[PDB]
């Protein structure tokens, strides 16, 4: 129903306006450096 | 340990000398059978070894009931991680 | 970095080296868990 | 998929310097030398030799990350004494001693295989 | 067509990210405000 | 212009036609393994 | 502010190894021709695979890879080869590459092992180095084949391992660490090395503060495709060869600056 | 092909992704010239205590040389590390699986004494 | 629906499991002597839970039926192995006792996980999602329990000479420095 | 599947030693007496064979697809 | 007679000859095969 | 907790705690080699 449709976590409320899917991001797995600073990330090319 | 890296002296002393007395809900092993907690101890059995205490340590390795006693107590510890996670998320949810 | 370089030159291990005493540190340990257990049984015999 | 070529160790491209100068500004008579597209099979060569001249006063080396193929040697000499002078000695002092390594080593293989 | 590919001043330009960007860095969970943190990005080969 | 397929159980060979039904004419096997390609392949043996 | 002067003792020379002494050297020298005999030796091995058929248990890729890691002869040709990215030819010719042909179809109703003897060049120099039995690349059924051209080129350790001529590079300074680079805490409990000569009542040897690395001890075990000597020269060849190379550079950039 | 951010595991719940791939003149390696495959976190044993770890190292080096493939039973009173050990004393290494590794890079040998020897990896 | 387990069987405080057994035991295809022959021999028996809490069981008869300061010496059966208390992941974990339990029961979940070859006729099956190994090896250091499982026909993982070493810091928190050279070698 | 051609950590040839170390197993040696008539000093080198599976004879057992 | 000290290995054929005789799945397959054997000629019958 | 939390993690720890002891000494050459990671190093060095 439309209250079934805004009642949930995966609802319009909390699940399309509070926490959206968003463009320009990545995901990978993190592996560790010890040879950049701390704050940089070594990002892989295909992801830049 | 001294550098405070990773461990403490609970694990030098488990891992050399003795893993302990083992816990389920802060008391000891529970009579899940009549009267004894295994079936190779005799009927109201309160002692050490009956009871979960551990005498081995790891680098000597666990007699099975100890094995057994001691798998108890780490999934007493599983149990705990795994149902601490939802609940500790809705509290900070509801104070955010 | 400077403390990762200097551990190249010194290394740092962990082994079953570290994790066996001496035979008379055995032997404490099993007179002391020989001493308790000892103990336990005369508090067990004390409560029948 | 992001796998860098095998090639990218030792094979340099076009606009890459082989070997790059900058001249140090903190103290006086000190170089930095950027080797491209090499390793510590170079640079701790050189600076072992280069521990050895008496007017050095500092040789070191060091790669700024182990998957970007290049070393910094840092010199810096005595005062009347270029580390560009230095560098280029201890360059052909290991030619000299690894040549006269091969030719002992040719003559020891003579020696060896026929009795 | 190389025509259109002009720039004068004006024009904004998609461009692929170079070192030096600045990215925002998460774990989920994220529990606190240092959970999620901003780094520059370093381009390194492999894929993580 | 025909597709070679190896028939499965059978392990002959044999034509196929667009809007054919699949089957072998040994002995009817419905299961077809479409031959390896003709082009060239390549492998850097690393 | 010079060089010191380098000397050589072999002690043992086989066809699979060469143990050698090298004394009057510094650490890095040392370990760096340690390096050169891991990596920078060229040798010849197969890089360019072209399957022509393959009914095998075993996939295409599979079997280009174990073609690579097999160790061919080239105990004279590396030196006459360009590498195959530096040649002018039309992208292969017999100046930067060794033609492979194997063309093997199982007609019996044994198991028939496609080994390294199948492997059939046109220069009769580089061949694959197997008294020892042949390598086995792929075994087949009655009924499966494989066909294949595959090209060798020229290459170095550092590109790929099935450029690494050595099997085992030994290498140790100092066997009773007069030394003490290394701590043992209960020096008792150590074996003892090869080339000590402390007695069985000793531990270790006396600590020495104004001591430093001599006398550097190797074992270069050959894989077969080079003899385990001409694998020190071409090392000693290839160290000199990128010194040279540097100071070339060195000598261009020193004339920009100036 | 394995690459770093591939994850694997021992047979002792000790999984770890691959940090960083060195070539084989750049990893360490003994008085002989046997280079790791692997090199695990030493920090990864003391809190997770996995001491089956290192006596699957130990018994390892013991079953590798004796060449026979060991046994590993839990509850077994037949192996303990002392036997273990006494095993691998006879074949020319340290009681207990320590070996002087020498740098990759500069050459000098690694002060400490780095324990080393074959365990079995699983790929996930 | 109820679940139960063999144990030997123990009169006055002997086994029933004789030498003569092991005889023929020993000598299957030939004798054709099963196990279902040592069932019907009246020496083990299947127990089950609610029997367990009516019965003596030995954890092992070198310990177990010698006389001593007696524990109990009214044991009815007997353990066959301890070992056999365990799961078909936990059986591929050598010295699984010497480890802490949260790390058995993590390595129960990666063992599931792990790439290996899975099946013998893999190049029929149009699985998706197969993950096979070039050059799985059995392990050096294994159980007797591999044997049944038969692990060490369609194993999963390579024995790999590790050290444990802190190096130049990439083998940081919970990863591992691999060998390029040796992954060029397959 | 089938024996490696080079062992993993060294590069020592050992695809070339499985057969024969088979015909040393049938031959009545022990293992370790085998491996070192074959010549393995190095337990790496040892454990090539010593821990391998030869497991495409299984695989060979299936009638090919393609014939 | 007994076996006194070889019953570390005396232990493990008993455990070879359960496992060549059973195999890992018997509950599975026996539980199918009651099922299919008998009981559903008991469900037809007790309809 | 008005405290950092970054800190130094374990390897670099446990190696800077045995750097730092009282017996730790170092020659010319492994100064150098670690004087060459320092970033705010001014180029001096320092008197033994
Ligand atoms: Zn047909
Ligand atoms: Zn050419
Ligand atoms: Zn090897």
């Amino acid at each position: 129903s439309l209250k079934q449709r805004l009642k949930g976590k995966e609802g319009r409320v909390r699940g399309n306006l509070m926490g959206k899917r968003v463009d320009f991001s990545a995901r990978t797995v993190i592996t560790p450096d010890p040879n950049l600073s701390i704050d940089q990330v070594g990002v892989p090319r295909s992801i830049a | 340990v001294v550098s405070g890296a990773k461990g403490s002296k609970i694990n030098i002393s488990q891992v050399i000398a003795v893993v302990g007395q083992q816990n389920v809900e802060g008391k000891r092993i529970p009579f899940g059978f009549k009267h004894r907690t295994l079936p190779h101890f005799i009927k109201d059995d309160y002692g050490p070894e009956s009871r979960g205490f551990v005498e081995n340590s790891y680098l000597a390795g666990l007699t099975p009931t100890e094995f057994f006693f001691h798998a108890m107590g780490g999934r007493e510890g599983l149990i705990d991680t795994a149902v601490k996670t939802a609940e500790t998320g809705y509290i900070q949810r509801r104070l955010i | 970095t400077v403390i990762n370089n200097w551990l190249l030159i010194e290394g740092h291990t962990i082994g079953i080296g570290d994790s066996i005493a001496d035979s008379k540190t055995y032997q404490d340990i099993q007179n002391t868990i020989k001493k308790a257990k000892q103990d336990v049984i005369e508090v067990i015999e004390k409560a029948h | 998929m992001n796998a860098p070529p095998a090639f990218e160790s030792f094979l340099l491209f076009e606009g890459e310097k082989k070997i790059t100068i900058n001249k140090d500004t903190k103290v006086p008579n000190a170089c930095l030398f950027t080797i491209n597209k090499e390793d510590h099979t170079l640079g701790n060569i050189i600076k072992s030799q280069l521990l050895k001249d008496p007017q050095v006063l500092f040789a070191g080396y060091k790669v700024p990350h182990p998957l970007e193929h290049k070393i910094i040697i840092r010199v810096q000499t005595t005062p009347d004494y270029s580390p560009q002078e230095a560098f280029t000695n201890a360059i052909t002092d290991l030619i000299s001693e690894l040549s006269l390594l091969e030719e002992r080593f040719r003559v020891a293989i003579k020696d060896k295989q026929e009795g | 067509k190389p025509s259109d590919l002009h720039l004068q001043t004006g024009y904004k330009v998609e461009r692929h990210m170079c070192d030096g960007d600045i990215v925002i860095f998460n774990r989920q969970p994220t529990l606190h405000k240092m959970s999620m943190m901003g780094h520059r990005v370093r381009i390194l080969p492999w894929s993580t | 212009q025909p597709m070679i397929y190896i028939c499965g159980e059978c392990h002959t060979e044999n034509e196929i036609k667009s809007r054919d039904p699949i089957r072998c004419r040994e002995c009817g096997y419905r299961i077809m393994y479409k031959k390896r390609t003709k082009r060239l392949v390549v492998f850097d043996a690393r | 502010p010079y060089a010191n002067q380098p000397t050589v003792r072999i002690t043992e020379l086989t066809d699979e190894n060469v143990k050698f002494i090298i004394e009057n050297t510094d650490l890095a020298v040392a370990n760096s021709i340690r390096r050169v005999f891991i990596a920078e030796v060229p040798i010849i091995a197969i890089d360019w695979v072209q399957i022509d058929a393959n009914s095998s248990v075993l996939h295409d890729e599979f079997i280009a890879h174990r073609l690579g890691l097999i160790p061919l002869t080239s105990d004279d040709i590396v030196d006459k080869l360009q590498y195959s990215r530096d040649c002018t030819c039309e992208e292969f010719c017999p100046e930067c590459s060794v033609e492979f042909t194997l063309d093997v179809r199982c007609n019996e109703d044994q198991t028939r092992h496609v080994t390294s003897r199948d492997l059939i060049s046109n220069s009769p120099r580089v061949i694959p180095v197997t008294e020892q039995d042949d390598i086995l690349i792929v075994k087949l059924r009655k009924g499966q084949e494989l066909r294949l051209r595959a090209y060798a080129k020229k290459g170095f350790g550092k590109e790929h391992a099935k450029w690494n001529p050595t099997a085992g590079v030994a290498f140790e300074y100092d066997p009773d660490n007069a030394l003490r680079h290394t701590v043992y805490p209960k020096p008792e409990e150590w074996p003892k090395s090869e080339y000590s000569e402390l007695d069985e009542d000793e531990s270790q040897a006396p600590y020495d503060p104004n001591g430093k690395p001599e006398r550097f001890y190797y074992n270069v075990e050959s894989c077969g495709s080079l003899r385990p000597e001409t694998i020190v020269l071409s090392a000693l060849s290839g160290l000199k060869k990128k010194l040279s190379d540097l100071q070339t550079q060195l000598s261009h950039e020193i004339q920009s600056d100036v | 092909i394995p690459q770093i951010g591939d994850k694997f595991a021992s047979r002792h719940g000790q999984k770890g992704t691959c940090g960083i791939q060195y070539r084989q003149e750049d990893m360490p390696f003994t008085c002989e010239g046997i280079t790791p495959d692997i090199i695990i976190n030493p920090h990864a044993i003391p809190s997770r205590m996995t001491i089956g770890h290192l006596i699957e190292c130990l018994q390892g080096k013991v079953s590798a040389n004796k060449g026979e493939i060991g046994d590993a039973t839990p509850f077994n009173d037949a192996v303990n590390v002392q036997k273990i050990s006494n095993l691998l004393s006879d074949y020319g290494y340290h009681l207990r699986g320590n070996e002087v590794l020498y740098n990759g890079f500069t050459g000098r040998k690694i002060t400490s004494q780095i324990f080393i020897g074959p365990t079995y990896y699983q790929r996930l | 629906g109820r679940i139960c387990r063999p144990l030997l069987i123990v009169e006055k405080q002997k086994l029933l499991l004789k030498k003569r057994h092991i005889d023929q035991l020993k000598e299957r295809e030939y004798n054709n002597y099963s196990w279902q022959d040592l069932v019907a021999s009246g020496v083990v028996e299947y127990i089950d839970t609610l029997e367990e809490e009516t019965v003596m069981l030995a954890m092992t008869p070198d310990d177990l039926q010698e006389k001593e300061v007696a524990y109990c010496s009214t044991y009815t059966h007997c353990e066959i192995h301890p070992s056999m208390i365990l799961g078909v992941c936990a059986s591929i974990i050598p010295f699984p006792d010497h480890n802490q339990s949260p790390r058995n029961t993590y390595q129960s979940a990666m063992g599931k996980q792990a790439m290996g070859v899975y099946i013998t006729n893999f190049h029929v099956r149009m699985d998706t999602l197969a993950h096979v190994l070039y050059y799985p090896q059995k392990p050096l250091v294994t159980t007797r329990s591999m044997e049944y499982l038969r692990f060490r026909e369609l194993p999963a993982g390579i024995n790999s000479i590790v050290a444990i070493a802190s190096y130049t810091g990439y083998n940081q928190e919970d990863s591992v420095i691999m060998n390029r050279s040796a992954v060029d070698r397959g | 599947m089938i024996i490696p051609v080079r062992c993993f950590t060294c590069g020592k040839i050992v695809g070339n030693k499985w057969e024969a170390y088979l015909g040393l197993l049938q031959a009545e040696y022990t293992e370790g007496d085998a491996l070192d008539a074959l010549g393995l000093k190095r337990y790496c080198c040892r454990r090539m064979l010593l821990a391998h599976v030869d497991l495409i004879e299984k695989l060979l057992n299936y009638a090919p697809l393609e014939k | 007679e007994i076996t006194p000290d070889l019953w570390q290995e005396a232990c493990w054929i008993v455990i070879s000859s359960y496992f060549d005789e059973k195999g890992l799945v018997r509950q599975q397959l026996d539980s199918f095969d009651e099922f299919i054997q008998m009981s559903v000629q008991r469900i037809v019958e007790d309809a | 907790s008005n405290r950092p939390v970054m800190g130094i993690v374990q390897d670099t720890l446990t190696a800077v705690r045995k750097f730092t002891k009282r017996d730790v000494f170092l020659e010319r050459g492994e100064v150098m080699n670690l004087l060459m990671f320092l970033s705010t190093w001014d180029g001096k060095v320092p008197q033994p």
